[PDB]
């Protein structure tokens, strides 16, 4: 691809990332920035 | 020569746990009986 500033905007260069995410069938590796709680068994509770 | 494989080069498909269960996939398997 030719990419001068003069470009054009169909023309003109841009960055890609493609965040592909694997799928929960497997260890977990990476995770959201949230919180940890106390494992509490036998209680009837939601779970993440 | 040839020798017979036999029920050999199944894997576990996925990470996941199952038990007395059946399931059934489609995937890239060596035949069985078959000659190597």
């Amino acid at each position: 691809y030719g990419f001068q500033p003069t470009n054009g905007v169909g023309y003109q260069p841009y960055r890609v990332v493609v965040l592909s995410f694997e799928l929960l069938h497997a260890p977990a590796t990476v995770c959201g920035p949230k919180k940890s709680t106390n494992l509490v068994k036998n209680k009837c509770v939601n779970f993440n | 020569a040839y020798t017979n494989s036999f029920t050999r080069g199944v894997y576990y498909p996925d990470k996941v746990f199952r038990s007395s269960v059946l399931h059934s996939t489609q995937d890239l398997f060596l035949p069985f009986f078959s000659n190597v």
